[PDB]
């Protein structure tokens, strides 16, 4: 990979789960370096109007809010993650 | 949000 992870500073490859901090610094982060769940990562991927903001730094989600929102969506408590922005 | 799965 060309980009290093904004948390662990090791390379991010395209076959790893990784998310871009579009809210602010435009660095890539390995999913597992952020604490993001698999479900938050999946639901963020497909929500065009959501952007993620990393721990160092349209609807903005931190990892914690995306994780909380995904748990609510999978339990039928929320229609989409946008309800938690 | 842009991820590698995007
Ligand atoms: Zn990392
Ligand atoms: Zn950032």
């Amino acid at each position: 990979g060309v980009y290093p992870c904004g948390a662990c500073r090791s390379e991010v490859n395209d076959d790893q789960d990784a998310i871009l901090c579009e809210a602010s610094c435009q660095k890539w982060f390995h999913r597992e370096c952020t604490g993001m769940t698999e479900s938050a990562y999946g639901l963020l991927t497909t929500e065009a109007s959501a952007v993620w903001a990393c721990d160092l730094c349209v609807y903005v989600f931190t990892t914690h809010l995306a994780n909380t929102a995904a748990e609510a969506v999978l339990q039928g408590r929320a229609d989409s993650i946008l309800a938690y922005h | 949000a842009r991820t590698k799965q995007t």
